[PDB]
């Protein structure tokens, strides 16, 4: 009774996941590649800031 | 000098390339052990490998001033200014008196590990132990460079057995390292005693054990490694400290002087061995050197 | 005997079926389709403060939304707060169970959680009317080990414990509002969205699920490791997200197509992921690999960027700031490193 | 939140004296501890500092060698010993409590205040205004000009502002001239740029008349403010 | 010092303070021993935790008691939390003879704000909320949904609560115990060693991933009952609970994280072992598992059958033992084992081995 229960729970959980709508990969990953690039500018560690704009900075002592 | 000077043909030819080799594989096998702790972080921050670099430096210092001194002396027969030859005594006496020093400083690490052995981890920091390491070095160069600043044997006969060094000041360090050989043999004997009674009262308890296992305990093996160490170490500084207190007694013939360029000759031969023992009796020196070993081939 | 059966074959029809889906959705990887943009290959980064006062071995950290506070958590008993910018500890909070596994940070600052072995979530208070850091609430309602801690608000904690199951608690109550139960194995990270409205969860049965927290139900499963999931981290648009595994696998889900992305696997990698964290862009990937040292995949690409290296164990938790500014990897050699 | 002093109200001058404040209610153990004269019908100013756990400690120029300071953790008292005390010592002593990390509020909380009559370089804070008639209910502007540039290399200026109301002990309203107190409501905003600040109160109340002091932090000694008082 | 500023010095004064106190807890932690303790759910470890650890010997220790009491005001704030929280999430609304009595709750906010100290004027209104009789007979309708189980004892004492004065006890911290969830530290002396022993219990059931935190430690104490070859706890058929013990050991002490630590082994039961080989021999189980039909050779059989459980490792020694019914023998072994451990780790330490 508790294992009959156990998959009527997950399938229905499987069936509550089956209907999702799905999207085209190209779509999303042009979507990924657009956010990804139109925040590049804001990346401090692909484009290095010099020591003005950076707090961690060298310690003489 | 006429009478300390020693000039045989066969003499100048063996002792001079015994010295020469002895020191040359002493001064590689100092650097190999020197850039095998020091290449290794985690080897530096141990502070007993630190006393067993600081022997290897030591020893290493002891092996090219001691070979360099040795063969100007006697090769050569080259002369200098009294100062600058009094600053090569005292630096050879320098480098012994860290080295004996050092085995000291190693000898109270191991009965600090065998006194409070859970405490020994929070007792002996690796801060204190650069401490009590550069205290030693200080007073060692202390005591090794006081002849040279302070006072020479020009009113008082001075010992046949080396050049320019006075008599009282010759009891003195001879009682000094005498002190320290005996706090030496006094703390291994502790060391074996504490294990002695360690192993004594863990195989009390279980009456079965020592049928139940074949492994051989610590004790016996803890006895062969100090007792091989501590043996190498009494038998080759036996003679030569067994001349310097025949030197203070009488002043006999100069053989008695080539015996002791020989017996100096043997403590140099414990001056190779020691880093090599130091070296080997350590598995995690082992492992770091085929590591490295490894890495020389790649 | 078969009821259960066929309840069985329906199921395994219903994974066939959302397979098929997925394979038919699947016309063109982002690998083909980032070709064309200009690739990053030398990111050096070097550590600028290497924080010192942890006698044991650091198990996680999480960065302050002001970029200069963090947390960190070790075996020690002392719970640390460190100060990035000038290297000056805060507060050493003494913990009762010195056995954690997990750390977080208040968005507003205020509070300071960590579960541990213990199956106990200790919530603290840090701004308090006195100058010491008490004990505010103890969430006990677990079972297995607590693996991520994670702070909505003042007042919502979500915690991934080992009995199977996360938790969606009020803190000032004491009893936990949603269970979220779905998973086979031990939960072993969570990863919130930047807008707090949903999170994925790794267990150790390779499913990396997400989860609602105003419903409670299980929204999304998704399933392409091998070895058991260690690390999750979103992508700062809260579309996707990086996931690693003992199989020495990161792996980039994403959630409109529902399907992995692509894969940061490397050739000579036999070693596991411990932390995953992103850039505020999402281009970098900083990699927790248990080989001593830290990397840096292309999150486009899954060409390598940088090692970074300087650890002398085993690297567990890494953060990236909340402005970008720089990352913090504290590993198993008591150290927190910050490389910019 | 506790500090009640003692010591002193009819003292002769030339004479030595011993002031002793409690504190309950808090981990005085990790609080380095000030120490802040009134004279009658004049304003406020620094007299003295004990880091936590008696590290470093600080005293004020006009009253450097002649007072000494002691900390006492497990009975959490504070001790002042005041030797050879001068005519103008005649004030009310404040004993207060100071935690310093980022973020941190100190000076936050104040003693009620102990008197003590006798029987007979700096930065200074030049507040130009020192009386404000105004009704309660609109935008009040208290200016503050200092003699150095507040404005440290890691970017917070060390200025801030203390409410006194009267006949009661000061009280801590905005810390770093940006940030409130925890307690103050939020009414009360800080703006300035390094030479000059400004204190803007957008409603005024009854409970928000006083006293207003602005303290420099940067170097020690901590020179105060003259005190702009609001009346109604 | 051109950077430092005073509240910078000021923090990095508090900072060295901090640094200073963790060090002196650091090298307190160094000083103590850190040991686990698994064993078999059918071997019975709560009698090895009460024979090793005995109240009489190590009492409750004075400066954690300040953090005791705080604990018991937090409980007594989280039982009247509770109470007011179910009497403002009631489903059928109750008559109250004071209206300001959800201000009353504000006001447990309040004292929920500070947390000072008790405060008198919040245990005064609490009592006087309690004084009403549907406040009293709540708690039985609360104890139908999610509630602490040791919240009576808070919310029945909170007269004797609201008196300032108060006693401590191991009954007092036995409230909090009572949840038993988690890993149980244990803590007792012993000539001058702390022993911290962490037994894990069978609370978790997967260990893939948190036995990786257990790499710091000086033991790894392992306690099975050598009875339980005839002895049934099975999920399956396979009924003897003595392999899976072997199982276990080989799990462990072949583990890539307890490569260096060694295992203190405890044959539990020898009494009841004794009783049941004079009864039947264990010829009936295996023929090469009987080595010999005596007590004492078998005895020596199965230690020697976790000897070679070790596979090829030298640098970790088993030191087996056999339980008595005497707290000295048994803490006597553990102080003894334990010393050999540490003497041999530090010696590793120095190279000398
Ligand atoms: C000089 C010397 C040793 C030599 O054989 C030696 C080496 C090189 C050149 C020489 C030239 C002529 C003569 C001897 C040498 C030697 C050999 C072993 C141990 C030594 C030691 N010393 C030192 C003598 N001390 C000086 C300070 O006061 C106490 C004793 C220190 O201890
Ligand atoms: C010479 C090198 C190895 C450094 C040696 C340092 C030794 C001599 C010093 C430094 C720290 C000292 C220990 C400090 C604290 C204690 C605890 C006390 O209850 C007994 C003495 C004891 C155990 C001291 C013994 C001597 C000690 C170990
Ligand atoms: C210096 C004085 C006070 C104490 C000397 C103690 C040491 C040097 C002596 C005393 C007892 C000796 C031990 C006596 C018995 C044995 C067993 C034998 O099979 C190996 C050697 C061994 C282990 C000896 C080693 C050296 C020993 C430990
Ligand atoms: C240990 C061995 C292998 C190497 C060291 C040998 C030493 C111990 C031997 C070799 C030469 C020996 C010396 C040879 C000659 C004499 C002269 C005699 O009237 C007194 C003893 C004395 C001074 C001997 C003392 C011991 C001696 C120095
Ligand atoms: C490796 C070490 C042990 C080698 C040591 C060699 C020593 C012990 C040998 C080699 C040369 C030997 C010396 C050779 C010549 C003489 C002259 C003779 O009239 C007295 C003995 C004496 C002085 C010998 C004493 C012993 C001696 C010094
Ligand atoms: C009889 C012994 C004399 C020792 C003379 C000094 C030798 C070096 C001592 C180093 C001390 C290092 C610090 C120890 C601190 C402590 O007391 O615990
Ligand atoms: C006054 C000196 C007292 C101590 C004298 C003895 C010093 C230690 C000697 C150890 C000898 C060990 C021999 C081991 C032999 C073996 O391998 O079994
Ligand atoms: C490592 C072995 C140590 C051996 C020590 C040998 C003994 C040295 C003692 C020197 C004392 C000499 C006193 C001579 C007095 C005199 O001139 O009559
Ligand atoms: C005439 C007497 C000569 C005596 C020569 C003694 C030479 C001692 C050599 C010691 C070798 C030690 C080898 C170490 C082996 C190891 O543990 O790894």
């Amino acid at each position: 009774t508790a294992s009959i229960a156990q998959a009527r729970k997950l399938v229905e959980q499987l069936k509550m996941e089956a209907n999702i709508d799905r999207i085209k990969v190209s779509k999303a990953a042009a979507d990924l590649m657009a956010y990804c690039e139109a925040h590049a500018k804001e990346d401090p560690l692909l484009t290095p800031v010099p020591a003005s704009e950076n707090p961690f900075r060298e310690k003489k002592f | 000098m006429k009478d300390y000077m020693i000039l045989s043909g066969p003499q100048k030819t063996a002792v001079a390339v015994l010295c020469t080799l002895l020191g040359l594989l002493s001064a590689l096998e100092n650097v190999a052990v020197l850039y095998l702790i020091l290449s290794s972080h985690q080897l530096r921050r141990k502070p007993s490998y630190l006393f067993i670099g600081s022997l290897a430096g030591a020893d290493f210092l002891a092996s090219v001033v001691f070979a360099c001194s040795f063969v100007n002396f006697h090769v050569f027969h080259g002369v200098d200014s009294k100062a600058v030859f009094l600053l090569k005594i005292g630096s050879v006496t320098m480098t012994f008196t860290a080295s004996v020093g050092s085995l000291l400083l190693t000898a109270i690490d191991r009965y600090l590990c065998l006194r409070y052995p859970p405490s020994y981890k929070a007792l002996l920091t690796r801060g204190r132990a650069l401490v009590t390491l550069g205290i030693m070095w200080v007073l060692s160069a202390l005591v090794s460079y006081l002849p040279l600043m302070g006072w020479t044997c020009c009113p008082r006969p001075c010992s046949e057995l080396f050049p320019l060094i006075p008599n009282d000041y010759l009891l003195s360090w001879l009682l000094f390292i005498a002190f320290l050989f005996s706090g030496i043999i006094y703390t291994y004997g502790h060391v074996l005693w504490k294990a002695h009674q360690h192993v004594a009262s863990l195989s009390g308890h279980q009456d079965r054990q020592v049928p139940g296992m074949a492994r051989m305990r610590l004790d016996v093996r803890l006895a062969k490694t100090l007792g091989l160490v501590l043996a190498v170490l009494l038998i080759c500084w036996f003679p030569v400290l067994a001349l310097m207190a025949h030197s203070l007694a009488t002043t006999l013939s100069d053989q008695v002087k080539k015996a002791f360029a020989f017996c100096s000759m043997l403590c140099l031969i414990n001056s190779m061995v020691n880093p090599v023992i130091y070296a080997l009796r350590s598995g995690e020196i082992r492992s770091s050197a085929h590591h490295c070993l490894a890495h020389w081939k790649k | 005997q078969s009821e259960l059966d066929q309840l069985r074959q329906e199921a395994e029809q219903l994974k066939n079926q959302i397979r098929d889906a997925r394979k038919a959705c699947a016309d063109a990887t982002l690998s083909q389709i980032t070709n064309n943009i200009d690739p990053v290959g030398r990111i050096q980064m070097r550590t600028r403060r290497t924080l010192r006062g942890h006698l044991a071995k650091i198990y996680a950290m999480h960065w302050g939304t002001d970029s200069r506070l963090l947390v960190s958590a070790s075996q020690d008993g002392k719970l640390i707060i460190w100060d990035s910018y000038t290297t000056n500890k805060v507060h050493a909070i003494p913990l009762r169970s010195s056995w954690v596994m997990t750390c977080a940070y208040a968005p507003s600052g205020n509070y300071v959680a960590c579960g541990g072995l213990d199956n106990i979530c200790s919530i603290y208070n840090l701004k308090t009317r006195e100058g010491n850091v008490r004990v505010s609430r103890e969430l006990a309602g677990h079972t297995g080990y607590l693996s991520c801690c994670r702070f909505l608000d003042d007042n919502q904690i979500v915690t991934s414990s080992g009995d199977t199951t996360c938790a969606l608690w009020d803190i000032e109550t004491g009893q936990q509002t949603t269970t979220f139960t779905g998973h086979t194995g031990d939960v072993m990270s969570l990863s919130l969205a930047p807008d707090t409205r949903l999170f994925v969860s790794g267990a150790c049965d390779a499913s990396a699920k997400l989860w609602d927290v105003r419903e409670g139900m299980c929204r999304q499963t998704f399933t392409g490791h091998e070895s058991d999931i260690n690390a999750i981290c979103f992508f700062p648009n809260g579309n996707a997200f990086a996931t690693g595994s003992d199989d020495a696998t990161c792996r980039l889900f994403d959630l409109r197509a529902d399907q992995e992305l692509m894969t940061y696997s490397h050739d000579n990698i036999i070693c596991g992921i411990t932390s995953v964290s992103f850039s505020k862009s999402g281009r970098l990937l900083l990699a927790g690999y248990d080989d001593f040292n830290c990397n840096v995949w292309d999150a486009l690409k899954a060409d390598r960027a940088g090692v970074l290296a300087g650890h002398d164990n085993r690297v567990s938790c890494l953060g990236v700031t909340d402005d970008g500014m720089a990352v913090a990897t504290g590993s198993w050699d008591s150290f927190l490193k910050i490389w910019n | 939140v506790q500090l009640v002093e003692s010591g002193g109200g009819l003292v002769q001058p030339g004479g030595s004296r011993k002031l002793s404040c409690s504190a309950s209610g808090f981990a005085f153990s990790s609080f380095g501890m000030h120490w802040v004269r009134q004279a009658p019908e004049k304003g406020l100013e620094w007299v003295a500092y004990i880091s936590s756990g008696s590290g470093t400690i600080y005293y004020a120029d006009t009253v450097k060698g002649r007072f000494t300071i002691s900390r006492d953790d497990p009975k959490n008292t504070l001790f002042l010993q005041m030797t050879s005390l001068r005519s103008e010592d005649t004030a009310m002593y404040y004993c207060v409590r100071s935690i310093y990390y980022y973020g941190s509020s100190p000076f936050d909380f104040w003693g009620q205040g102990t008197t003590l009559t006798v029987s007979s370089s700096d930065i200074v804070m030049t507040q130009a205004t020192s009386s404000v008639p105004v009704t309660p209910g609109e935008s009040v502007s208290i200016s503050c000009r200092s003699s150095k540039s507040l404005l440290h290399s890691n970017g917070n200026t060390y200025l801030y502002w203390f409410l006194q109301r009267p006949g009661q002990s000061p009280q801590l309203l905005i810390y770093r001239m940006s940030n409130l107190a925890s307690g103050v409501p939020d009414r009360f905003s800080g703006s300035g740029s390094g030479t000059a600040f400004t204190l803007t109160i957008s409603r005024l109340e009854a409970e928000d008349v006083g006293v207003y002091y602005c303290m420099q932090h940067l170097e020690y000694p901590l020179t105060f403010g003259a005190g702009t008082k609001l009346e109604l | 010092g051109c950077t430092l500023s005073a509240e910078d010095k000021a923090a990095v004064e508090r900072s060295k303070m901090i640094d200073r106190n963790l060090r002196e807890d650091g090298e307190k932690a160094a000083r103590e021993v850190k040991l686990l303790l698994l064993g078999a759910g059918e071997s019975g470890k709560n009698t090895i935790v009460k024979q090793m650890k005995i109240i009489h010997e190590a009492g409750y220790s004075e400066e954690e008691c300040k953090q005791y009491k705080a604990v018991v005001y937090s409980n007594t704030i989280q039982s009247i939390i509770a109470i007011i929280r179910a009497m403002g999430r009631l489903k059928i609304d109750f008559g109250d003879s004071a209206r300001a009595d959800d201000a009353r709750q504000l006001f447990v906010l309040a004292g929920a704000a500070e947390e000072g100290f008790m405060t008198a004027e919040l245990a005064g209104v609490i009592k006087r909320l309690w004084k009403d009789s549907g406040v009293q007979a709540c708690f039985n309708r609360s104890r139908e949904y999610q509630l602490n189980d040791s919240a009576a004892y808070y919310l029945n004492d909170l007269d004797r609560i609201a008196q300032p004065n108060y006693i401590p006890t191991q009954q007092d911290v036995l409230r909090t115990r009572v949840k038993t969830t988690g890993i149980v530290e244990t803590h007792f002396t012993f000539k001058d060693l702390h022993f911290k022993m962490f037994d894990v219990g069978a609370q978790r059931s997967e260990r893939k991933k948190w036995i990786h935190c257990f790499e710091g430690v000086t033991a790894i104490i392992f306690c099975v009952a050598l009875s339980d070859y005839d002895l049934v706890l099975a999920e399956d058929e396979e009924m003897n609970r003595m392999h899976a013990s072997m199982k276990l050991f080989d799990s462990i002490c072949n583990n890539k994280w307890f490569t260096d630590t060694s295992i203190i082994l405890f044959l539990n039961k020898k009494d009841l072992f004794e009783e049941k080989i004079k009864k039947s021999p264990l010829t009936i189980c295996y023929p090469e598992y009987a080595g010999s039909n005596t007590y004492e050779e078998a005895a020596a059989y199965i230690q020697c059958q976790f000897e070679d459980l070790n596979k090829r490792k030298d640098t970790k020694e088993i030191y087996t033992h056999f339980t008595c019914s005497t707290d000295t023998k048994n803490v006597q072994f553990v102080f003894d084992a334990v010393t050999d451990v540490i003497i041999k780790n530090n010696l590793k330490d120095c190279g000398l081995f």
